[PDB]
């Protein structure tokens, strides 16, 4: 699976340098008798190819290392510790929201299994 | 166990030489075994066919899969929701794909097997993500037409 | 048992509007001031309070806690899906219930 991953990485690297949505280096390759089944969204590898293209677009950011240098993430452990604490707080908030959604689903299941299903009215 | 193929879904018309005669076109079936019950004294629908080579058993498993033998879903294989009267031709991944249309599955499902053969017992247990998927399985899947086998979905544990 | 006995039933008049779509009913309900969404379920006509003859159809009924259940008979076998989490919606800002 190394050759398909390398082809997907090459397609994500060639598609990230495009100046338009449809005017890319992979749309013209489809008409140039080159078989590429990862371009269609019906395949399961397209969801990974889209994430690879998003990572290639995020590797081209101006704070990603092209024309600037990161100082907080590279020369401050306290900022990294604060970011890790904020990520842990966001994960705890997401777990609390998932627990609240599970409690709401359990309450809706308890309310649906206790209602009267014999009082039918056709208007 | 590798050269033998476990067949599931045999009716009363199928017999011990009948399975060897039906599996003779697939490969050289050397022996046929049918475990008899203790209360009824007949076959429980599951049997085994021991052939000579493993390629003949693989061809019999790939040829006689999900067949309609004696009005029964006969299939050969390599030897809180409860689902009963399920076909042995389906696997755990096939049951997970069939259960994915109604609701979301929490993990991989498991099917009960016999302690003697180990192919298919007849009942299975599957767990859903929430109670809405269990209610949709008890409303729609509890009585749906499966592969030549009327399944029945029910609740494993319920508190009044 | 505790939630079923404490459920108040005054049976108000509901307002359902059906529309034949192609690719959906809209039930106007008052403010319930609770997090419990109204649930829809498809049942058979075999069980009734008086058991009328020639009952061989199905009915999809939507029910809530402060309001009465509104039921619509479906003569067809399967033309849609009566699942709650699949093709239903309940906007609590406008209190509008939709099911398709």
């Amino acid at each position: 699976s190394a050759f398909d991953l390398d082809v997907v990485k090459l397609t994500a690297q060639f598609v990230a340098r495009n100046g338009r949505q449809f005017l890319t280096q992979l749309m013209q390759k489809e008409q140039r008798n080159y078989q590429f089944d990862f371009l269609r969204p019906q395949h399961s590898l397209f969801n990974y190819f889209t994430k690879l293209v998003e990572q290639y677009t995020k590797i081209l950011i101006p704070p990603k290392g092209l024309f600037s240098k990161l100082k907080k993430e590279a020369e401050n452990p306290r900022e990294v510790l604060d970011q890790v604490c904020y990520r842990v707080e966001w994960a705890k908030f997401q777990e609390r929201e998932r627990k609240k959604e599970e409690e709401e689903k359990e309450k809706e299941r308890v309310a649906y299994a206790q209602i009267d299903w014999h009082d039918f009215v056709v208007v | 166990q590798d050269a033998t193929v476990y067949v599931g879904g045999l009716d009363e018309k199928v017999s011990e030489p009948l399975l060897w005669e039906l599996f003779l076109q697939a490969g050289p079936v050397v022996n046929t075994h049918m475990p008899k019950d203790r209360v009824t004294g007949q076959h429980q629908g599951y049997g085994f066919v021991e052939f000579l080579s493993e390629e003949d058993a693989d061809y019999a498993i790939k040829i006689m899969n999900m067949i309609k033998l004696y009005g029964k879903p006969i299939r050969v294989n390599k030897a809180n929701i409860f689902i009963g009267n399920l076909d042995p031709e389906i696997d755990e991944k096939l049951l997970y794909d069939t259960f994915s249309a109604f609701g979301v599955i929490l993990q991989t499902p498991k099917i009960m097997r016999d302690p003697d053969t180990g192919n298919s017992k007849g009942y299975a247990f599957i767990n859903f993500a929430s109670f809405d998927a269990s209610d949709a399985a008890i409303e729609a899947m509890n009585g749906q037409y499966l592969c030549n086998r009327p399944i029945t979905v029910s609740y494993a544990f319920k508190k009044d | 048992v505790e939630v079923k006995k404490f459920v108040k039933i005054g049976r108000p008049g509901y307002k359902v509007t059906k529309q034949r779509d192609s690719e959906l009913f809209q039930i106007d309900y008052p403010e319930i001031a609770e997090g419990i969404m109204p649930r829809h379920r498809f049942m058979s006509a075999y069980e009734q309070r008086i058991e009328p003859p020639d009952r061989r159809w199905q009915y999809l009924l939507m029910a809530a806690e402060p309001y009465e259940t509104i039921a619509f008979k479906v003569p067809s076998r399967e033309i849609d899906k009566a699942e709650g989490k699949f093709w239903t919606h309940w906007n609590r800002e406008t209190k509008q219930f939709f099911l398709q």
